[PDB]
């Protein structure tokens, strides 16, 4: 039974292994360019005036 | 209009209210316990004895001198405990039961003594008393009168202990017998009384499995428990 | 014991005969003769000139009756004018047969204590009753009892401070000079009796407020579990109005029979019995549930420096029942006398003065949960 | 041979972390360091919604933004109207134990779960109007920490066995299965496609599971203990985590690393509750001194903190239109702030 | 209790003490 | 990643010591209390002893007390077992694991049979 899961252990990092990695900055970049697409719709970033907020 | 709907609203609202105001009463009426124990503790007969008298979770309700008890018994949940105890940070209690005949899995006592100490030094329990079941008295007792025991070899500090003063013996034990029963609970006190701080307390009872008594000592502990909580709020 | 009301109509009713005596008597028929006269005092009867004139003591005095054989002397001559006082012009007279016949320091030190107290107390509850509503985290049964225990405390307090006021003003210099021309004062007024029957009330409330406090502790030890709204109802009914069940019938008693000095002299101790028994009950009660609590405080420390603890449990535990009431709750008023009489409203005053003071440092100052909030309240802001 | 079999997915794991490696020229802070910092982020409590008898583990906001539903020890499921703070419904629940509660994206359904190891579904939409059992899914033999509805007929539960299920509520069974992990399974969550999930589980791991295929694509590591939360970032391509070694993670899906870490040194407590804001640039995290962290997801500053509960806060939620948070909280109250 | 029993002990002294002044007001000739 | 590495098992007559050492990585190891624990075989797992972060306080089952010394060091990020007069019933296979938080006076679970910030053991047989 320890025989078995470490077969399947290993299957499991073939899998893993056999992907496509981006560059870290090119990954760092994308989050960068998402948050400023979306700053001025984010409510909780962007203090919106006490008329269309519902809770004031 | 929209005053249609509001008012409707606020007419869901106070049948719920009204509701959740009954639900309360009967919420704060019921004290929850936790049963935690080895399956090898004898807890299955307790709670057995209890459901004459009167899944992932066992529930059973016993009422003693018109006070509602809901215990709580484990089942189907995995020996990783570090999640779902912190489910049971507010019960009245937590009854751990402790087969006090396993000390020779090579050490069961052993564990059920880490077990115990994890449960007192967790921060999410540290409000939580503990109703202590030392469960193989019968048993134990059978076993350390045949001299096959031998407390020693699994605690060497069992060789220099001696019985202390306040000591009761049941009528007709053995001092050996006696002797071997008040150890294995100061093993479980030198834990409990170590960062107790007058928050939490521990109640050890010398039990068998088939004992009629277990539920009036879960009771009377349970209203010390209460006591010493109104107490405490008091400043007294 | 005589009053300046009573006094002041018999007064007024001597003046009426002695001035019938200066018009209905009939002439000396002797000229030359020390004319009738009538001082506010005394009222004089002509005499023949070169002798005494014989009058005996004013019967409206409160002391006339102790010295009966007192008479008033009056000297003409046959100058026939009296002798008037040397460098004035009133006649002379001699009345040291008829003359007038520290508490005050021990009451003034006494007024100033607990005046003192209740004003400590009375200041230092209202910061502490903010302080238990400020904090939304603090509402719970237990400190709604605190509050209303609070409440009645500076209910007492304002109804003493308004009461000695009353008492000033009803022994003013115009309240004696109105009573002496026979003219109403503050005394007769209805706000004068609703003064002291305000007084009567919130002394009482403050007793069983003690009461409910140790009765709410009570059923929490009891173990007894019960509907905490219901509970609640009853509990506030106790001790808002179950004063009312006794001082009402105190002052119908008292508008009825004893309608006199605004409410204020216990003249018939049976009817001053209608309040002070009620309280008596619940200073006894109030004491038993103390015993019962301190044992099973004791019990408790058995289990788990007993003296030091229970010490701190006992003292602590005193103002919030008002167990010092006790010593001197059973010596009653009719028999307290002298030094003795001294010493229990001492003690009465002066500890009942401060406990609100007490009550506010125990159970809100000093409380655990009460600091809590306020270093989170310092914490939170500090995050600013 | 066991030893070979060992031997060779250590060799494997190696060369993975070569690959992780090979692809960080720079870190998330390098190419971040020139943005402006958020400020000081100033919220205040709007709204407690009180009615809650003990302490609440889960809430979930419906996609609506206005309506919520919150899970307490209690035994009750409470639906709010967060603007008017009325309660909409109670449910009362058959096991008091639960641990998560999910709504569903159609406003029709709730779930919830915990030590009874079931997932329940309510119908909010009964023909008589009072709220019923549909279903009850049965089959994980652990309790369940997490459950989300893809649909009417679909919800992803995570479990105490180790495992995530997914169902299909009409027959009640199990379509898919996902194991891989070793610890409890404490929290999922979707994609914004819902085509992948993240689980994060008690081996301090986290996975990401293709929902049609039923197989791991990838596990992300650097934690030290349990991961309690998880959340997507906005645009599938990144999740959080919050873990018991007192940080916060950053993992990116396609650089299949970890990316950031949110932690100070006054920080010495575990993360319950993640969410990130609607553009992604903030990160909240619910904590156990009882405080919710307010972190610039890009530079790993604290702007700001939420300071109102007095006991553990156990979960968070941030409304789909992102215009508030809600914090539940072992206090047996929710917050709403802006 | 001890707020009534010092007020009717108090009211009894003034009492006296106006009476006694309406006295020593007559030997005035108020 | 939490990984921990044990070494230093082998063959021992009655009566011989052995030094365990267990290398530790993916963690800080000074915040985390560290645990020995063995299998033996045919039983389950047993807790043998316990060290506290700073290596200050110590704990034992009773079978191996003053016969078993347990260390840490912090600076290099090992947990050591010294085994002295060894018997024939410490035959199993020794596991280090850490406690499952840090900062954490209690210990849950390190013995559970499939606990994950646990080693794969060094066998020792006597």
């Amino acid at each position: 039974a320890s025989i078995a899961q470490a077969r399947k252990l290993v299957e499991q990092l073939k899998m893993e292994a056999n992907i496509d990695r981006i560059k870290v900055s090119k990954a760092a970049a994308d989050l960068m360019a998402y948050c400023e697409a979306h700053a001025k719709e984010d409510p909780l970033l962007t203090p919106v005036p006490a008329s269309e907020n519902p809770f004031r | 209009d929209q005053r249609n709907e509001e008012k409707a609203q606020r007419e869901a609202n106070k049948k719920i209210e009204k509701q959740l105001q009954k639900d309360k009463q009967v919420y704060r009426a019921t004290h929850r316990l936790l049963l935690l124990g080895a399956g090898e503790s004898g807890k299955n007969t307790i709670v057995k004895q209890m459901r004459i008298l009167h899944s992932g979770i066992f529930e059973t309700k016993f009422q003693v001198d018109k006070v509602n008890f809901h215990m709580f018994d484990v089942g189907a949940q995995r020996d990783e405990r570090r999640k779902w105890i912190q489910c049971f940070n507010d019960v009245t209690a937590i009854i751990f039961v402790v087969a006090s005949s396993s000390y020779n899995q090579t050490n069961r006592l052993q564990a059920a003594l880490k077990l115990f100490d994890s449960i007192w030094n967790n921060k999410w329990l540290r409000d939580t008393s503990v109703i202590l079941f030392l469960n193989k008295q019968d048993l134990l007792a059978e076993k350390v009168l045949a001299g096959k025991s031998k407390i020693e070899d699994y605690f060497p500090e069992f060789a220099r202990y001696t019985t202390p003063e306040d000591a009761t013996p049941e009528p007709g034990e053995d001092p050996r017998v006696t002797r071997a029963k008040y150890f294995i609970r100061d093993e479980f006190l030198r834990i409990s009384t170590a960062s107790g701080d007058g928050r939490h307390y521990c109640y050890p009872h010398f039990t068998c499995a088939v004992d009629t008594e277990n539920i009036r000592r879960v009771f009377n502990d349970c209203r010390d428990i209460i006591q010493r909580m109104h107490l405490r709020q008091y400043e007294l | 014991t005589v009053s300046l009301w009573e006094t002041v109509q018999k007064w007024r009713e001597y003046r009426r005969q002695c001035q019938r005596s200066l018009t209905e008597d009939p002439p000396p028929a002797t000229d030359l003769f020390c004319n009738r006269t009538f001082d506010e005092y005394a009222c004089w009867p002509d005499g023949e000139p070169g002798s005494f004139v014989n009058v005996s003591c004013p019967w409206y005095l409160p002391w006339a009756s102790s010295v009966p054989q007192g008479h008033v002397y009056r000297f003409c001559t046959a100058e026939g004018l009296w002798l008037q006082k040397d460098n004035s012009s009133l006649p002379w007279r001699d009345l040291s047969e008829c003359e007038e016949s520290s508490p005050e320091e021990q009451l003034l030190f006494l007024y100033i204590i607990y005046t003192v107290g209740y004003a400590l107390s009375f200041s230092a509850l209202v910061i502490a009753s903010a302080i238990l509503l400020g904090f939304r985290h603090l509402h719970c049964t237990r400190n709604y009892i605190h509050l209303n225990l609070f409440a009645s405390f500076i209910l007492r307090a304002l109804s003493v401070f308004i009461k000695d006021a009353a008492l000033k003003w009803m022994y003013s210099t115009a309240a004696q000079q109105h009573q002496w021309d026979g003219l109403l004062s503050y005394q007769d007024s209805l706000s004068c009796r609703l003064v002291f029957l305000l007084m009567q009330y919130c002394v009482a409330a403050n007793y069983y407020w003690l009461l409910v406090e140790g009765v709410y502790l009570y059923t929490l030890l009891a173990f007894s579990v019960f509907s905490e709204q219901w509970i609640f109802r009853l509990y506030v009914s106790i001790g808002w109005g179950v004063p009312l069940l006794f001082v009402v019938p105190w002052g119908i008693v008292k508008y009825l029979y004893e309608d006199e000095g605004c409410w204020t002299r216990n003249s018939n101790m049976n009817y001053w019995l209608i309040i002070r028994l009620p309280i008596l009950f619940a200073i006894g009660v109030n004491f038993l549930i103390f015993v019962r609590v301190i044992c099973i405080v004791v019990s408790k420390l058995k289990a788990n420096d007993i003296k030091c603890r229970l010490a701190k449990s006992t003292l602590t535990l005193i103002p919030l029942l008002g167990t010092h009431e006790v010593i001197f709750a059973f010596v009653m008023d009719e028999h307290a006398r002298g030094t003795l009489r001294f010493i229990k409203l001492f003690t009465e005053l002066s500890f009942t003065s401060f406990q609100g003071l007490m009550v506010a440092i125990l159970y809100c100052f000093v409380n655990n949960e009460v600091q809590l909030e306020f270093r989170k309240s310092w914490e939170r802001w500090r995050l600013e | 041979e066991l030893d070979q079999l060992r031997q060779e997915a250590e060799q494997l794991k190696n060369q993975i972390r070569d690959a992780r490696k090979a692809c960080a020229d720079a870190t998330l802070s390098q190419i971040t360091n020139n943005i402006d910092p958020v400020g000081r982020i100033q919220m205040r409590t709007r709204r407690t919604l009180r009615g809650h008898l003990a302490k609440i583990y889960a809430m979930h906001w419906g996609t609506d933004s206005r309506l919520l539903v919150s899970a307490s020890q209690d035994g009750k499921l409470i639906i709010w109207d967060s603007y008017t703070t009325n309660k909409v419904h109670a449910i009362p629940l058959r096991s008091s134990w639960v641990m998560t509660c999910a709504y569903a994206p159609s406003g029709n359904y709730v779930a919830c779960g915990g030590l009874d190891n079931i997932c329940s579904i309510y119908n909010l939409k009964t023909r008589e109007g009072n709220v019923r059992v549909s279903r009850e899914l049965a089959g994980h033999t652990g309790y369940l920490s997490c459950c989300r509805f893809l649909d009417d007929n679909q919800i992803v539960t995570s479990s105490g066995d180790t495992t995530c299920a997914l169902w299909d509520i009409e027959t009640g069974q199990q379509t898919t299965t996902f194991t891989g992990h070793t610890g409890d399974v404490m929290s999922l969550s979707l994609a914004p496609d819902t085509r992948l999930f993240v689980s994060g589980a008690c081996d301090a791991s986290a996975k990401l599971w293709d929902v049609r295929e039923g197989m791991c694509r990838q596990t992300f590591t650097g934690h030290e203990s349990d991961i309690n939360a998880i959340c997507f970032f906005p645009n599938g391509n990144a999740f959080a985590t919050g873990s018991d070694d007192a940080t916060c993670r950053l993992f990116d899906l396609r650089a299949d690393q970890e990316l950031m870490t949110y932690s100070h040194d006054n920080i010495i407590c575990g993360i319950t509750s993640v969410s990130f804001s609607k553009s992604g640039r903030l990160l909240l995290a619910g904590y156990d001194d009882f405080n919710c962290n307010v972190w610039d997801a890009l530079k790993a500053d604290r702007a700001g903190v939420l300071a109102g509960h007095d006991n553990r806060v156990s979960c968070l939620g941030v409304t789909d239109d992102g215009m508030a948070v809600a914090t539940g909280s072992w206090d047996s109250f929710l917050k709403i702030w802006n | 209790h001890g707020d009534g029993t010092f007020t009717s002990d108090l009211s009894k002294q003034m009492e006296e003490e106006a009476v006694r002044l309406f006295i020593e007001w007559l030997k005035n000739g108020g | 990643q939490v990984q921990l590495q044990e070494s230093g098992g082998g063959l021992v007559q009655p009566g011989g010591s052995l030094r365990l050492s267990c290398a530790a990585s993916g963690f800080t190891f000074s915040n985390y209390k560290m645990n020995w624990v063995r299998q033996a075989p045919g039983k389950g797992l047993e807790w043998v002893s316990d060290i506290s972060q700073s290596g200050a306080s110590i704990s034992y089952t009773g079978s191996v007390k003053g016969r078993f010394t347990i260390s840490r060091d912090n600076a290099k990020n090992t947990l050591y077992l010294q085994m002295n007069s060894l018997k024939p019933e410490d035959t199993a296979v020794y596991y280090c694991a850490r406690c499952p938080a840090p900062f954490t006076r209690d210990c849950f679970d390190v013995t559970s049979t499939t606990y994950a910030y646990r080693g794969q053991g060094t066998q020792v047989t006597v």
